């Protein structure tokens, strides 16, 4: 009876900025989602780093999932890539997958 | 010869020209076609490109695609479709390229559901296949029978089915590194049916012990790094009589059961750096084995972590005959 | 001693006709009270740059006056979000320069056969020695398509023939082509499916930088005659580090640019008339390009090659057509690289690992 | 004074596991005191010497005093001779003499044609181009010249006048060598296998000896103990007749065996 579709992002990752060595975490929300994982600078992030929260929104009908990942100062300064420390998020569904905004940590 | 594109001898250069569609004026004497780093979409593909039989290599990496391209040249062997956004793969789009051998699909948005049932199997001459840095939850079922090199690494694979590796008897190299795979996720004797397998690597995964039932008929290289292996069973390495390279470094191993490397006669190298090797009575076989080992086999990585008295030391040499142990 | 705050050029001068002799150079922060900016940037007083002495030595030494711009153009950034300063101590020594090692040998005349090592298993490959470091270490990277990522070190010349490797470096990004070089204990290997040059320090075994070569063709787009994703060659000479590539703006012709080994930036761009696909290989000597043209396996109605037919100077910005005989005992030429210390060519030609002797003229210009 | 010719090196003492991967430690042989001089090695940052009262204070971590050096130190070639520290200056071929009692510099000697700053160091490197050794004969300088084609060159240096009192050239290469130590004017070259060198499996033994009085070289096969792989520095003390070896992060002391085979 429920409608099946691709994951639609509610809270897309916004560009974070490190201040006085205080680690700031990134926010991500998608629906319909069952598995949410981050892809930092072209490569996947470990499962232990991800903190899942499947909070059902009173407004929306389908299942909502929220995952947070911490980005420390040490992870940024040791990174010697060509572009800035960009973070992208991918959500899973019964039909396919969808990608969100590239949030750059500076 | 097109106006916007500048051709050179037997090559066509459409790369980095901000094109949204493939040019019309394509000669019948061109071998390699370059169309990479453009804004070419799945809809912007003329059918006259399919008629050009002379073209065998096509480059379309770093573009803005959504599905596998249609009306690609009829006699193409190598195809490059990486760093774009292909989500869907279809049976009809691969039936047009019957002579396709090498195929690259890296950094794409390829999902397990998006891929049509037996789409890859339609391309009968396909030997080399690359599905790296994609969003694959598992291994597809419809895989070519004559497929030689299957690379499906850096994805989100947690489960592998026994029927997923069917008819792939002629596969040599199999790469599945950088996934959320586990010993529960792997089926009972799924890799055992691949007799022609020469290389197998599962590095940066979550494996609690090496996968049971592996082919020892043609296997030479076996890589198992950054996993959570607690122990290795006696049957896990048995019958692998043709193995030359073995690597079990960056694991969580304390003690190895004696007679585990007894069936590996052809072994030319073994790597076990960074491991919490608790040195007790169980390491007395390792020290002796390393002493009278032939020059042809190198073994490095064995270093003591526990206790504090023998901490940091090398398993290769014993002091005062392993203390009061014998 | 001389000091200067961030983004300000430092002025060094010796009285009379004397020469500056750098003793200690540190681009960072040791004491917080020196610079006056914002206290949020003075919080970290543990900033150090080991390469600072090597940078200043190339410029300030042998000269009477030197004005170095202390910024991201000459000095690479050690830590982000911290105000930096340059603490340079120096003495006043006479105007005596050191010869032969830094000096130009002359305009090339003949490329002859020197040594024949081993007939390696890999057909396409490359091997080069570190010219800056006075050691008998031989690096070894055998190229395999879509599988290259391991550098193999060797202690001496005897260990390279017999087959005794010292250590193997695990490279994170895959290698694209036979254009690999080593400069002052670091590898400038080119990245797979990209136009970026990955800098990897051998001492620390970690990545230190990645530079994007502007408009450069990559991944079999504009490789050499034999192909093999050799779109970018990395040459080292008396001038420094150089990048041999090809752009579509120059219509597939060879484009040469000087790259800084510390800051990882382009310090001048030069365009040539010769096509990269027509060329077999290229090597730099005293800022002069030497284009190789040779015969390969499977050539229909052709015998032309085994010669140096194109030369391009960077200081003069003028090109000429030459006819210097190049040795082609084997057909499949993979990589050709020059070393200023030994003044010999490091050539990989169809499985075989060979070394080539060089001859020059009595006047360069 | 001469105990004899070296027969075999064996494990004796294990003090503590330091946080530094490289360095050296030595005791003053001329002064009859239980003072231990500690030296942690850091690239382009070494400039402090730490003093310890006794053996018990060295393990627990109780330092007596720290001397502030006027110049940066290069390599792991640290040695103490009659209440004065002898060290190699950074980016220079100069031994620098620093008296511990007065806490001021007393001299600087220029070692002729000596290679410096990672030009000709040991197998692991770390700017160990110049190493200092003390024996029954006196003070010695272990280095390498380009005239000898990168091979080990040993010279006797006066601790007072700061001048070369004889030059000796050997056949062994310094980069091939791991560490060198002098006993009764005889050089002992150590060959060892290091960390991250997974290809290596060869035994760590002493394979080269050179006498100064006879000016003749011989090839030996003395087994050297290698509990760890990163051997930083090896120094000899004539008073206790023991080796001060810094292997990896750990700090150890080795026992020596002597023979009567000597002219
Ligand atoms: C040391 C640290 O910052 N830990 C954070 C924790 O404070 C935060 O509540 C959590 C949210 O998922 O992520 C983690
Ligand atoms: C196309 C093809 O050859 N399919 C074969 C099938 O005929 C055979 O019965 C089965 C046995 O496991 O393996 C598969
Ligand atoms: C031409 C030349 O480079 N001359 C000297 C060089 O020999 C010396 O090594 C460097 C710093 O030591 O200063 C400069
Ligand atoms: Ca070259
Ligand atoms: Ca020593
Ligand atoms: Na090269
Ligand atoms: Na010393």
């Amino acid at each position: 009876s429920a409608p099946g579709t691709l994951p639609h992002f509610i809270e897309e990752p916004e560009d974070a900025y490190i201040i006085k060595s205080n680690p700031i975490a990134l926010r991500c929300k998608a629906r319909p989602a069952m598995q949410i994982f981050f892809k930092c600078n072209g490569e996947w992030v470990h499962q232990n780093e991800h903190v899942s929260e499947e909070s059902l929104d009173e407004s929306s009908g389908l299942k909502v999932r929220e995952v947070f990942i911490n980005v420390t100062r040490q992870q940024v300064e040791d990174f010697h890539g060509p572009e800035d420390y960009w973070c992208q998020c991918v959500a899973w569904s019964h039909l396919g997958t969808s990608k969100s905004r590239k949030a750059s940590v500076r | 010869c097109p106006s916007v594109c500048r051709c050179d001898r037997n090559f066509v250069y459409c790369n980095e020209r901000s094109l949204t569609s493939v040019p019309l004026g394509i000669p019948e004497g061109v071998t390699v076609l370059y169309l990479h780093n453009n804004q070419i979409n799945n809809a912007g593909f003329p059918a006259e490109l399919h008629n050009v039989q002379s073209v065998h290599t096509v480059y379309l990496y770093g573009n803005q695609l959504d599905e596998f391209p249609m009306n690609l040249p009829k006699n193409v062997r190598v195809l490059h479709l990486q760093e774009n956004n292909i989500q869907t793969i279809s049976r009809a789009a691969l039936a047009q390229l019957l002579k396709l051998e090498e195929l690259h699909l890296d950094d794409n948005s390829i999902s397990t559901v998006g891929v049509e049932d037996g789409a890859f199997r339609e391309a009968i001459s396909l030997k080399l296949l690359f599905l790296s840095k994609n969003h694959l939850s598992s291994v597809p079922v419809g895989l070519p029978v004559d497929l030689q090199e299957l690379r499906v690494d850096e994805n989100r694979i947690a489960v592998i089915s026994d029927m997923a590796f069917q008819n792939l008897t002629s596969l040599e190299r199999l790469i599945v590194d950088g996934n959320l795979l586990t010993n529960k996720g792997i089926a009972e004797g799924t890799f055992s049916h691949l007799t022609k397998l020469k290389e197998f690597s599962i590095v940066r995964n979550s494996l609690s012990h090496p996968p049971p039932d592996l082919p020892g008929t043609h296997l030479i290289r076996l890589y198992l790094q950054d996993n959570q292996i607690n122990h290795i069973p006696l049957t896990a390495f048995a019958n692998l009589r043709k193995l030359e390279r073995l690597d079990i470094s960056n694991n969580q191993l304390r003690m190895l059961t004696q007679g585990v490397f007894d069936h590996l006669s052809n072994l030319k190298q073994l790597t076990a750096r960074n491991n919490p090797w608790f040195c007790d009575c169980s390491i007395k076989w390792v020290t002796e084995w390393l002493k009278y080992i032939p020059s042809s086999l190198n073994v490095r990585g064995f270093m003591c972590q526990g206790p504090e008295q023998v901490r940091g030391m090398a398993v290769r040499e014993l002091n005062m005959n392993l203390l009061s142990c014998p | 001693r001389e000091l200067s705050c961030e983004s300000y050029p430092i002025e060094l001068r010796c009285p009379g006709t004397d020469v500056i002799m750098i003793e200690s150079a540190n681009y960072g922060r040791t004491d917080d009270k020196i610079c006056d900016s914002d206290p949020a940037q003075m919080e970290n007083i543990r900033c150090y740059l080991p390469d600072a002495y090597k940078i200043m030595s190339q410029r300030c030494n042998n000269r009477t006056q030197c004005a170095v711009v202390a910024g991201p153009d000459v000095f690479p950034d050690p830590c982000p979000g911290t105000y930096k300063y340059l603490e340079v101590q120096y003495e006043c020594v006479p105007y005596k320069v050191e010869q032969k090692v830094f000096l130009c040998p002359g305009l090339l005349k003949g490329v002859y056969q020197s040594e024949h090592l081993f007939e390696s298993d890999h057909q396409s490959g490359a091997w080069c020695k570190d010219p800056l470091q006075a050691s008998d270490k031989i690096y070894y990277m055998p190229w395999t398509p879509y599988r290259t990522d391991t550098l193999t070190e060797y202690s001496s010349k005897d260990d390279f023939i017999a087959g005794r490797p010292t250590t193997t470096y695990k490279l994170p990004h895959r290698v694209d082509g036979t254009g690999f070089v080593v400069y002052d204990g670091a590898l400038f290997f080119n990245k797979e499916r990209t136009r970026n040059i990955v800098k990897f320090d051998l001492r620390t075994r970690i990545k230190s930088g990645e530079a994007i070569i502007a408009n450069a063709n990559y991944h079999d787009t504009s490789p050499y005659r034999w192909g093999g994703k050799s779109d970018i060659d990395l040459a080292v000479d008396e001038n420094g580090l150089w990048v041999i590539y090809a752009t579509e703006q120059n219509n597939g012709k060879i484009v040469i640019s000087q790259l800084n080994p510390y800051t990882l930036r382009i310090e001048g761009t030069w365009d040539t008339a010769y096509d990269k696909r027509s060329a077999s290989n290229a090597f730099m000597i005293c800022g002069i390009l030497y284009v190789v043209k040779s015969v390969y396996e499977d050539d229909d109605n052709e015998a032309t090659g085994n010669k140096i037919d194109y030369i391009y100077n960077t200081d003069q910005s003028k090109d000429s057509l030459v006819d210097v005989p190049f040795p082609n005992s084997y057909q499949y030429i993979a990589a050709v690289d020059y070393n200023p210390r030994d003044n010999l060519l490091y050539v990989w030609n169809n499985y075989h690992v060979v070394k080539y002797s060089l001859d020059f003229g009595p006047l360069d210009g």
